[PDB]
């Protein structure tokens, strides 16, 4: 149509595979941790729709034309996210697809993706306290700011 | 779950509130959507001069809904002859499951809001972008933006294609002010640079000497 009422891009809307947005991080990792590494890693998908996310050339992310940031209480060190519950002694750390690890409250570095999708790693780490298992959890901010 | 319906909102001075349409994409649960504002260095403010209603509210499955954004009295205390910046927040809480060991993940939406006084109102498509100036410096370019907006730039290259696709650093100049960019020479610059629609044009530079201004 040549002539009609105005049209704007509209923000994104996240989606993931579980309806209530949570990502299933298993027992806590108890002999793993005890053995000084990491627990198992958690794939998590963020698709971001409605937004015309891709372009002919690249897309929002990669562009830096939107900057995302996790958000949440920082732990035992600027690499680690704190975490509520019984549990103790750990913490969570997410990393990008090139083993960036993100920072509460920090913005994610735009790198080329490899899907309208943003993939992100978790996985649990001690936070230096004595390990105590029990059930933990956290809710993360996934924020999305718009240039 | 829950989205908004644009990437930036202009606020028009002239009048004394408008909406924005929200959705719970979300098709099985119900999610609640807080709105807030935030000034120019993007801290929270609560009682104006701009305020969203309701800052709570539950979206049903499906559901759609608006947010509302008015002006107190105090708006008259801005400038009128510039735009006045503020941020839009829209942020989810998720249904909350007591399940075991689990990350929930929260979006939050953060737009610009520009307050656009009435003596400095736009029609539709006008173009004040064009008006940029580019001044080559040691390592790039000082950009001057003598106009009363917001201007964001989104590239700058050789090419329309290098302006749209090429790497660069996203950089947004207020209202009468100038910015120093990083960028190699370019011989007729290209610029992209974000309007009021979410679109994303390219103006075409010529160059006298170490001065670029639009092509007439
Ligand atoms: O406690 C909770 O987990 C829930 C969160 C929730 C609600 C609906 C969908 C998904 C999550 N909660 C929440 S979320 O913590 C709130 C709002 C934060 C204040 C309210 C109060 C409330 C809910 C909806 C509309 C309201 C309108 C005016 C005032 C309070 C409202 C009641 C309330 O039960
Ligand atoms: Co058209």
């Amino acid at each position: 149509a040549a002539f009609h009422g105005e049209v704007v891009r509209p923000a994104c809307t996240l989606a993931m595979e579980d309806a209530w947005q949570i990502i299933d991080m298993g027992e806590t990792p108890v002999r793993d941790l005890q053995n000084g590494f990491s627990g198992p890693e958690r794939k998590f998908s963020l698709r971001l729709r409605n937004c015309e996310f891709n372009s002919q050339g690249g897309n929002l992310f990669s562009d830096s034309r939107i900057r995302v940031t996790f958000d949440g209480v920082r732990g035992e060190t600027p690499d680690k996210f704190n975490l509520s519950g019984q549990a103790k002694g750990i913490n969570l750390q997410i990393a990008d697809v090139r083993g960036n690890i993100a920072r509460a409250g920090k913005v994610m570095p735009a790198i080329p993706l490899t899907e309208e999708a943003l993939d992100y790693t978790l996985r649990i780490v001690r936070n230096g306290k004595k390990l105590e298992a029990g059930n933990y959890f956290a809710v993360l901010g996934f924020r999305v700011d718009y240039e | 779950a829950v989205s908004l319906d644009r990437t930036r909102a202009v606020f028009d001075g002239s009048e004394k509130s408008m909406t924005l349409d929200i959705s719970n994409d979300n098709k099985q649960l119900p999610y609640l959507a807080q709105a807030w504002i935030e000034n120019e260095n993007q801290e929270k403010i609560i009682t104006g001069p701009v305020i969203a209603t309701p800052p709570v509210q539950r979206l049903e499955p499906g559901a759609k809904s608006m947010v509302r954004l008015s002006t107190t009295p105090d708006i008259s205390k801005l400038p009128q002859d510039r735009e006045s910046l503020f941020y839009f927040n829209l942020r989810e809480i998720p249904p909350r499951s007591e399940k075991a060991n689990v990350l929930q993940i929260a979006l939050q939406t953060k737009i610009k809001l520009f307050y656009r006084p009435a003596a400095i109102k736009t029609r539709p498509n006008e173009v004040w972008q064009d008006q940029l100036i580019l001044n080559k410096v040691s390592g790039g370019y000082r950009i001057e933006n003598p106009t009363p907006y917001y201007v964001t730039v989104i590239g700058l290259g050789g090419s329309e294609k290098q302006a749209e696709e090429g790497e660069f650093e996203t950089v947004m100049l207020s209202p009468r002010s100038e910015q120093t960019v990083k960028s190699a020479n370019y011989n007729t610059p290209y610029l992209s640079y974000i309007n009021d629609y979410g679109g994303r044009p390219v103006l075409s530079f010529i160059c006298n000497g170490s001065r670029c201004s639009v092509k007439k």
